[PDB]
RNA sequence: AUCUGUUUGGUGGAACCUGAUUAGAGGAAACUCAAAGAGUGCUAUGGUAUGGUGACGGAGUGCGCUGGUCAAGAGUGUAAAAGCUUUUUGAACAGAGAGCAUUUCCGGCAGCAGAGAUUUCAGCUGUU
RNA sequence: AAACUAUGCCGACUAGGGAUCGGGUGGUGUUUUUUUA
RNA sequence: UCGACGUACUUCAUAGGAUCAUUUCUAUAGGAAUCGUCACUCUUUGACUCUUCAAAAGAGCCACUGAAUCCAACUUGGUUGAU
């Protein structure tokens, strides 16, 4: 219905952080099914849980409103939650695993002194955590031995993590060189693929729940959607209303994406535009099928391809995509005048340039 | 279309019709084109279950004309191979679709179920529950559903716990329906009557629960015939209220006595004592109407059954006096709190009943029961 | 055609199977309508005939202005179409161009000069009669409804002397003369 | 009334002017033949198409799944409890058709007797 | 004697592209050359 | 008659927003359209036949064979009542 269930002050500062949880009590069951549960935190240092009565379920017929405060000794900066077990993990100066049931941080995991911008549990491994620092590093946890992992330094901060939620140790980054990064867990030295279309830094970053395609919100006022096999996004989404991306998510049936900016609006897009929400017949399903199987036979052909990646985007954005690929150009042209003359002058491949090393070599 | 992707599941049907050397090509290509009139007739509008019916009609016959080529050419029993249960697959499926468009006709769920049925082997019992399972919900109303499960999970399966379960459900949503418990009564005691005899042939080799359906069933079926005849709303004259009053005890003195009925079929029961359990039940002052005061011609009936209880099933041969004496001593007890027209209709009443069980049935010369007889006729 | 719903339409665009832009949009039958002409390639001869009138023009306003063989046959020109009809002024140069159209010489064939003339009440009652024999220009009876008739030619039009309709005009006004018929 | 001449209604529609139209304007007939527009009616129902290629189906077994009862464990709480949570385990019970394997039997052939209207199904014995 | 058809928004202001002049660092292999400088 | 001055008089600008124009896209993501037909009702247009205002011309002559109308004649009903 597009309409506020409820509205809170929460917090004096700015709200750094916010996760919906389903907390489970140790000696009460919280009514899932007409209360909600969301926790917030913010640069106050503070941690308040809430709860919001919904609408779900008429199999009843209130206490809506903050229910337990946590206390920290800095600023909080990054907040998630487990999925299976109700510990949650807070970012700040140090990041800090919690209890809903304990007023203290019951752990406290850090690699060292370097604070962490964001972290974000994984969807089906639960045990297994990651986080963005400010030294421009990835440091990967597991909350089976309570200890961090894995740590890897790029060329860049990277803003936000997200987690595949088909492929356990894989996870997509939001980086601040115009890029997004696909990894694997196991081996944190290459990456999988790249994705390159944004001309500004990459805010955050989405997994679709089907797990084959991914959302980036870019600080160019512009969405950009991407192919997991591909790396160079398939579309572009943009208003003149919309004025700097932060943040961007997917609909849990994939079939849209909620964008907020700093203008402070919410919106809603579609994750494929020519498709509509209404139930189709038989016939239509078939047709639209056809369709697609055959523009995907036909892609390479001259015609089709100029219809299909033709977009309008804004012209800020064009101007700095033509100088953008004039000096990448200049460049390429450049290194092969180089590798001429220069007897030792290796290749390195696109997947390997951005990591400036791995703390655990193999 | 729809059309084209059944009839291309006929295709390896008919591929191997031709490789086994049943059927020729131009023989195969007839039997398509009459399955392509139909099958385009089923998936079009206007259809009605007539078109199931004779599309259902015409596979059949295409499986015994496949038969008997089988045994003429092949020389075979059953070629093992996808001809064997395709037309029969075929035909489920023809059932299928013609119940979900034309769940209303009940003629056709009839014959889905005697299909399914007839073809034991091939078709689980399992698959045949789940035909009742659909039908039922469609038509909760329909009682002779709910008998039909009951009757052939007690005859092809005899599974009284599920039996049982099928009338205690068909009733929870029938309950205004005399016939059903009929049945079910029926039910109860046949699963009684073969109890005993299981007991009497464990022998030789080394009634109650009926009547709680039988008092339950009196105060329902009274309570709906009320709410019946009534309308939306109650009636405020007294006369009128006393009227249905007497409805419901006729209504239900009707039932009464179709159950006095189906005790007599059960010699293995007592039926002395279940008879008088009923001849009890009307004693009772019911819906504040006396029998013997508002209603005398049911009480004289009452009384009657009463009268001969004891000698009902007594054969001639084994007529004793004592027990009959005892009928007369009953006989001349209501006598005497009876009025003058009542007495007179039942004195012509029982004296027609012992003259024509009795009397007509014994040979005058030979027994002195019969000077008895008579005397007592005579005095009556 | 069917009305083409709105993704039909805007996929075909272009497409018309009732209007070309070879028809010209129709003028030829639009003129073909107005003053009544039978035969398909009358319009397209006279068409012909108008185009070199205008090519002519067009050379001749290309010689300079002052040029004596330029005023003369713009003159002439302007002389003798005046003198046909086609040109109902003889003032500007510049009609040569702009007022020289094929209805021009339409309007000056027989039927639509009958129908100006009051002979008939419409232009296709007037091809009727002259192809019925009533019509004679001086005095050659016409039967041809594409006939041309010069401003010195109209004042000869007439009805032939045996017509039917002329016992009519002078019946009706009680002026019928049996002696002359 | 060889009185009077205004009004109302019908008939008629010169001139000027204004507007619209023009291979002039119309009319009648239909179980006639065409080209279009709008609305309405009709289960108009494959979201991934029958239980089935002996590549199979039926019967049985085991595993899997479901419901609640009981017992135990863990957490929470208490002086000790009572009480609450449990994606912790086990027992018996009641099940769904809703999955997975299973060759343990049947579905070839002959005979015995039964249920139903010469044909259909069920049971048993011999045999491949 | 001179001018005589011109013209470019501006700034405290971002990132660039090609070419060129002077200096410096590194690479490389052709001109160059050899213990006279 | 023409000039200069004075007086009088006529004329001349420019903006904001939206839509339609590319066989998708007129540059904007704030917007709305992707389905193989079976019937019924209504409405508009056009043919064919005939016809009025309202007339005009007949590819023309003979022969045979049918049809329709109006009179004459006859037959039925009719002042006890036709039209
Ligand atoms: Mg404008």
């Amino acid at each position: 219905t597009r309409e506020e269930f409820v509205s809170f002050k929460a917090h004096y500062g700015l709200v750094t952080g916010l996760c919906v949880t389903q907390p489970r009590f140790h000696d009460k069951k919280p009514d899932l099914k007409s209360q909600n549960f969301m926790l917030s935190c913010s640069d106050d240092k503070t941690v308040k849980l809430w709860s919001i009565n919904v609408d779900d379920y008429s199999n009843k017929n209130n206490e809506e409103g903050l229910i337990r405060t946590f206390d920290g000794e800095s600023a909080f900066q990054g907040i998630d939650s487990h999925r299976e077990n109700s510990t949650f993990a807070t970012g700040g100066a140090k990041i800090h695993l919690w209890d809903v049931n304990r007023l203290k941080p019951v752990s406290d995991l850090s690699w060292g002194a370097d604070n962490i911008t964001s972290l974000k549990f994984n969807q089906n491994e639960t045990d297994i955590l990651a986080s963005t620092g400010s030294d421009n590093s990835i440091v990967l946890y597991d909350l089976r031995t309570n200890s961090p992992t894995q740590k890897i330094v790029q060329t860049m901060r990277t803003n936000a993590i997200c987690w595949n939620p088909m492929e356990a140790f894989n996870f997509v980054t939001a980086n601040e060189d115009h890029n997004a990064y696909y990894y694997d867990m196991r081996n944190l030295s290459r990456s999988l693929n790249v994705f390159k279309d944004h001309v500004s830094a990459v805010m955050d970053v989405d997994f679709s729940p089907t797990g084959d395609e991914i959302v980036t919100g870019s600080y160019d006022k512009s969405i950009r959607i991407y192919k997991t096999n591909h790396g160079h996004s398939r579309e572009i989404y943009h208003t003149k209303r919309m004025q700097h991306v932060f943040q961007v998510k997917y609909s849990m049936d994939s079939k849209y994406i909620i964008s907020g900016s700093d203008d402070g609006n919410v919106r809603l897009w579609r994750s494929k535009a020519w498709e509509r929400s209404n139930v189709k017949t038989t016939r239509e399903k078939n047709k639209l099928e056809y369709d697609e199987k055959l523009k995907e036979r036909f892609r390479h052909m001259p015609e089709i391809k100029r219809i299909s990646r033709h977009r309008h985007v804004p012209q800020v954005i064009k101007k700095a995509q033509e100088i953008k690929n004039i000096e990448l150009s200049s460049i390429k042209r450049r290194e092969a005048n180089e590798r001429r003359t220069r007897k030792d002058m290796p290749y390195i491949s696109e997947r390997k340039k951005q990591i400036v090393g791995t703390v655990h070599k193999y | 279309s729809k059309t084209r992707y059944y009839l291309e599941q006929c295709i390896p049907e008919m591929d191997d019709l031709v490789e086994k050397g049943l059927f020729t090509k131009n023989e195969v290509s007839l039997i398509m084109k009459k399955r392509t009139d139909f099958e385009h007739r089923l998936n079009s509008r206007g259809s009605s279950i007539n078109d199931y019916i004779k599309y259902i009609n015409y596979e059949s016959n295409v499986n015994k004309l496949r038969a008997k080529r089988c045994k003429r050419i092949l020389q075979v029993k059953k070629t093992n191979s996808l001809s064997d249960w395709s037309i029969q697959q075929r035909i489920g499926f023809i059932y299928q679709r013609g119940t979900n468009k034309f769940p209303q006709d009940l003629k056709f769920w009839a014959m889905y179920l005697n299909y399914m049925k007839a073809r034991g082997n091939q078709t689980s019992y399992k698959k045949i529950h789940n035909i009742y399972n659909q039908l039922l919900k469609l038509h909760p109303t329909n009682v002779d559903i709910w008998i039909s499960c009951a009757k052939y999970e007690y005859e092809v399966h005899a599974n009284f716990k599920s039996c049982r379960n099928i009338f205690q459900n068909g009733l929870r949503f029938n309950p205004d329906v005399p016939k059903l418990w009929y049945e079910y009564v029926k039910f109860e005691l046949n699963f009684i009557t073969k109890l005993i005899n299981r007991r009497k042939v464990m022998g030789l080799i080394n009634g109650d629960i009926a009547l709680t359906i039988f008092d339950v069933c009196m105060k329902t079926l009274g309570k709906h015939y009320i709410n019946k005849h009534k309308g939306y709303y109650a009636i405020s004259d007294s006369k009128m209220n006393i009227e249905l009053n007497k409805e419901t005890l006729n209504y239900l003195f009707s039932e009464s006595l179709r159950y006095i009925k189906l005790f007599d079929e059960f010699l293995d029961l007592e039926r002395d004592y279940l008879i008088n359990h009923v001849l009890q039940f009307w004693k009772n002052d019911m819906y504040d109407l006396s029998l013997r005061k508002d209603l005398p011609e049911l009480y004289l009936k009452t009384v009657m059954i009463d009268i001969t209880l004891n000698i009902r099933y007594m054969p001639v041969e084994k007529l004793d006096i004592d027990q009959l004496q005892l009928s007369v001593k009953k006989y001349f007890a209501y006598i005497s709190k009876l009025d003058s027209a009542s007495v007179k209709s039942l004195k012509n009443e029982y004296r027609s009943y012992l003259q024509d069980n009795y009397l007509k049935k014994m040979n005058a010369e030979d027994d002195p029961r019969y000077k008895i007889l008579d005397l007592i006729i005579s005095k009556l | 055609v069917r009305k083409l719903k709105h993704h039909e339409q805007k996929l075909l665009k272009k497409v018309d199977f009732l209007e070309w832009k070879q028809d010209q949009g129709h003028r030829d039958t639009q003129v073909m309508r107005t003053y009544h002409i039978q035969n398909r390639e009358d319009y397209h001869k006279y068409n012909r005939i108008c185009g070199d009138i205008r090519r002519l023009a067009n050379k001749l306003s290309l010689l300079p202005p002052t040029d004596p063989f330029r005023r003369k046959h713009e003159q002439l020109l302007l002389d003798k179409l005046y003198a046909m009809g086609v040109l109902t002024t003889k003032s500007k140069i510049s009609d040569l161009e702009n007022k020289v159209t094929v209805s021009a010489i339409c309007r000056r064939r027989l039927p639509v000069i009958m129908h100006r003339l009051k002979m008939a009440e419409t232009i296709q009652d007037a091809v009727k009669f002259i192809e019925q024999g009533h019509v004679r220009v001086g005095p050659n009876l016409i039967n041809d409804p594409a006939y041309l008739v010069t401003r010195n030619m109209e004042d000869y039009v007439t009805w032939v002397d045996n017509s039917k309709i002329k016992k009519t005009l002078l019946r009706y006004r009680n002026q019928i003369d049996d002696f002359d018929f």
